């Protein structure tokens, strides 16, 4: 099987480096053992107990402190701002093939638990946000000024075939464009299609406008 | 106070603070006043208070974990209390309007 | 005397007769009275059905009814006292007492002319022998054949417990008439169940009983159906469950089901701030969604539901409750209708305890026996919502009394009273459901104790009765314990107190263990009773 490693040191970019099978499956065991074995200045085993409040109350969703992740796995705090989207997949499928190693009927309750980092060290001013920030992680405040009421987004889309019966095989929905078939594989129609509404994923979507606090920096 | 019945009743704690000179007490407020102004540089308690973290943690505890229950709270004492309070004001300058005062104090012993 | 053959030597006599009926409000004698009732209309037998609660009462009915019938039939009371001295009967009169109250009562035992008890042979009785009971060196020896006396009449008459149940006794002759119907057994599998709900048999006892109905519901079953061709969904259809001890889950949402059980409450402490989340922790173990668990049972998903049992007897032995499968039974009838038997016993319960001050006790007893019957199921359906408001009311003064701390020790026992106006104090006036209550909230204390030796105690529990009258109800409960007998002490404690106090204390109820006391008489009744179980 793919080989532990020395993760840091790399030809490759970031993003390509955590990408790739090797460093990933590391990644994935590091974060994995960090979780496992992760103590309170007190010794306390921090995130059972912290999955265990998880999963008494349904909450699917597990809250990790990057100033202890930064002393436990170096390593993983430094690729977490350069490389924040794959490195939370990452950590999203090992918190939950742990949390279905606390809970095996988990399942029943939620297929995936998402990793949501806070205390983010690298905080930011809203306007301070510039081209050198971009595709990192960011820590920013301010008050919410608008909000859109809760939609369904499409994230893993099946189109029934223009013409026949077929289904068109999931396609991950992006933030950035509608993702579409082109032409089907049974038969090779195009253009418009519909989408299967009942075997097609959907998940919850909300649009929020955050400007500056009235009182930090907008002296009128 | 310049305010009416209708907003004062609906106030169930009256507090009056009031600056009169008493100069053993001056003596200990000022020494406090410039004690805080000394501690807080940049760089009648008698009990000392919790750090503000546990205190913050208290409240919010004890306003979700916890919910009292009423019982008993001897009735008779609370409504002869009441109805003398009443005819005190009568003669006076403070309006306990009929329930809420007396369910100001249920709300306070809760 | 002891009836040894129901067929011949009761039910042939009175099948000739007119006779009188006197029932106890309580559930197995509901459906002992239903078996009786039913054989009875099949057979033409102009009976008449007085209900009774209390000894002033039964001396009443009988006071009125004494010249007109000579042949009684009390269910579930008269055999733990001497009827002839409360009575007072003509010697042509013959009562047949078909009562689970134990130990019998020695006259009622040796009177062989006048009082016949429709009770097993075969039960736990340890009658003394005649010579023992009834009639210078003579005189020294006739002393000592007195002190021999009150010393064995002691020892027997100390612990009162319950003998096999009455409507299992009456589903017994029925079979022997061979006129028992599906119903009948119905009946008598809640007569066995109202004994295991009040927990006045040990779970051996129970055990053995539900062995024996094991063997008539296969009968009936078999009577007219098998595993190749079946009868009309319209039809009853008695099922043997092992099923779980929550209570009305079916009715419910699995939530209220594992907050109202006494088991699961006494486990987890759910009336203590911290249990509802060691719940979530049972529940999350289990792996059942919450907003499954607090949806209603019939509306849960069935993937859910297919092994829900199995799932949560696995969880319950790793969280320590080691028992919490029970040997039970269901009836099912139409397409829609499914009951357990202790579903039936606490709807039947709740109607016959409900504390709604309309008409009389006899009329709340009315309700309840029309229920038992098929043609007043909604009789039945409304005495399973009165069941959940009294569970959840049960639940809010156990909470109330280990919060505030009433439940205390006095030495030899635990002490508990409700005081007046406090929140549904009303539903426990009456004395079934304060003995009810106390049993459960014992339970929950000696879950809830560290203290090993406040573990094994007994536990006395008063509350208000008549203001006006300015009584109080007083009722005695053994050590909760796994192994326990079920056999308790506290009608003679209480009859001895009494009279070593001169206290006025009324005794009216049939259980010994349950009397009415003036209330400023209390205080040196409890102090008596300290100074004796000492
Ligand atoms: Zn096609």
């Amino acid at each position: 099987e793919s080989i532990e490693n020395l993760e840091d040191l790399k030809g490759h970019s970031v993003r390509e480096w955590v990408s790739m099978a090797g460093p990933r499956l590391e990644i994935h065991h590091r974060f994995k053992n960090f979780l496992r074995t992760h103590v309170d200045s007190h010794g306390h085993n921090v995130f059972k107990e912290r999955i265990s409040d998880m999963c008494k109350e349904n909450r699917e969703s597990l809250v990790v402190n990057y100033e202890d992740l930064a002393a436990r796995e170096h390593v993983l705090a430094y690729f977490l701002p350069e490389a924040p989207a794959e490195l939370l997949q990452i950590f999203d499928e090992a918190a939950l093939e742990v949390v279905l190693a606390m809970y095996p009927k988990y399942d029943r309750i939620t297929n995936h638990i998402h990793v949501r980092i806070s205390h983010l060290p690298l905080v930011e001013e809203l306007r301070s946000l510039r081209q050198l920030h971009l595709n990192q992680l960011i820590r920013t405040s301010g008050v919410v000024t608008s909000c859109t009421g809760v939609l369904p987004q499409l994230s893993m889309v099946k189109y029934n075939c223009n013409k026949c019966n077929f289904v068109l095989g999931p396609f991950c929905q992006s933030q950035n464009q509608e993702v579409k078939p082109g032409s089907c594989p049974e038969c090779q129609s195009a253009g418009p299609f519909e989408v299967n509404m009942e075997e097609t994923i959907y998940q919850n979507y909300q649009r929020i406008r955050i400007q500056e606090s009235p009182g930090k920096v907008a002296a009128g | 106070v310049d305010l009416t019945e209708p907003i004062i009743s609906r106030f169930d704690i009256l507090c009056v603070v009031r600056d009169t000179v008493d100069p053993v007490q001056d003596e200990m407020l000022a020494r406090f006043v410039v004690g805080s102004h000394v501690r807080h540089h940049p760089s009648t308690y008698g009990v000392e208070p919790l750090p503000q973290e546990v205190l913050k943690k208290y409240i919010i505890y004890a306003k979700e974990r916890v919910h009292p229950k009423l019982n008993q709270m001897d009735q008779d004492k609370v409504a002869k209390m009441y109805s003398d309070l009443r005819k005190e004001s009568m003669a006076t300058g403070s309006i306990p309007i009929t329930v809420r005062h007396i369910e100001s104090m249920i709300r306070m012993a809760e | 005397m002891f009836v040894s053959d129901f067929r011949k030597e009761f039910y042939e006599v009175v099948q000739s007769q007119r006779v009188l009926l006197f029932v106890a409000s309580d559930v197995d004698a509901l459906c002992a009275c239903k078996i009786l009732q039913a054989l009875f209309q099949c057979d033409h037998v102009q009976y008449t059905l007085v209900p009774v609660s209390g000894w002033q009462e039964l001396e009443t009915a009988f006071l009125e009814h004494k010249e007109q019938f000579h042949y009684f039939i009390l269910i579930n009371c008269g055999a733990n006292v001497d009827l002839l001295d409360i009575l007072q009967p003509d010697e042509d009169t013959i009562f047949f007492v078909c009562d689970t109250h134990r130990p019998v009562n020695v006259v009622n035992v040796y009177n062989d002319t006048q009082i016949k008890l429709l009770i097993k042979q075969d039960d736990d009785l340890e009658v003394p022998a005649y010579e023992d009971i009834f009639r210078t060196m003579r005189r020294r020896q006739r002393r000592e054949w007195e002190a021999r006396r009150r010393d064995i009449l002691f020892d027997y008459e100390q612990y009162e417990y319950h003998g096999t149940s009455s409507a299992m006794v009456m589903f017994e002759l029925a079979w022997m008439l061979s006129k028992d119907l599906n119903d009948m057994l119905w009946w008598a599998i809640v007569g066995l169940t109202d004994q295991w709900v009040q927990d006045k048999i040990t779970q051996m006892k129970y055990v053995t009983d539900v062995g024996v109905l094991q063997r008539h519901v296969s009968r009936h079953n078999h009577r007219n159906e098998d595993e190749e061709n079946t009868l009309s969904v319209d039809c009853t259809r008695i099922s043997f469950e092992y099923d779980l001890r929550l209570v009305l889950y079916q009715h419910w949402s699995l939530h209220d089901s594992l907050c109202n059980t006494s088991y699961t409450a006494a486990r987890f402490k759910l009336w203590s701030v911290h249990g509802q989340k060691r719940l979530q922790e049972f529940l999350a173990d289990m792996g059942l969604p919450l907003k499954q668990v607090k949806q209603k049972f019939q509306a849960m998903d069935i993937s859910l539901k297919e092994n829900l049992r199995e799932m949560i007897e696995e969880s319950a032995n790793k969280f320590g409750m080691k028992d919490m499968r029970v040997q039970t039974f269901s009836i099912h009838f139409g397409f829609k209708h499914k009951f357990l038997a202790s579903d039936v016993v606490f709807a039947t319960m709740s109607l016959m305890e409900s504390p709604e001050k309309d008409g009389s006790g006899t009329d709340h007893f009315i309700q309840a026996l029309d229920s038992l019957s098929r043609s007043n199921l909604d009789k039945l359906y409304h005495g399973l919502e009165l069941a959940k408001k009294q569970l959840r009311a049960t639940q809010q003064t156990i909470a109330s009394c280990l919060c505030t701390n009433l439940v205390i020790s006095q030495g030899p026992f635990l002490y508990c009273s409700l005081m007046e106006g406090t929140p549904d104090v009303m539903l426990f006036s009456r004395p079934a459901s304060l003995s009810l209550l106390s049993k459960h909230l014992l339970k929950s204390f000696v879950c809830s104790t560290k203290n090993r030796r406040c573990k094994l105690l007994p536990l006395v529990m008063a509350a208000p009765l008549s203001m006006e009258h300015g009584t109080v109800t007083v009722v005695g409960i053994p050590p909760e314990t796994d192994s326990s007998d079920r056999k308790n002490f506290f009608g003679r404690a209480f009859e001895k107190a009494a009279e070593s106090t001169s206290s006025r204390m009324l005794h009216n109820h049939f259980d010994l263990s349950v009397i009415e006391l003036k209330a400023e008489d209390r205080s040196k009744f409890l102090d008596a009773l300290i100074s004796l179980l000492s």
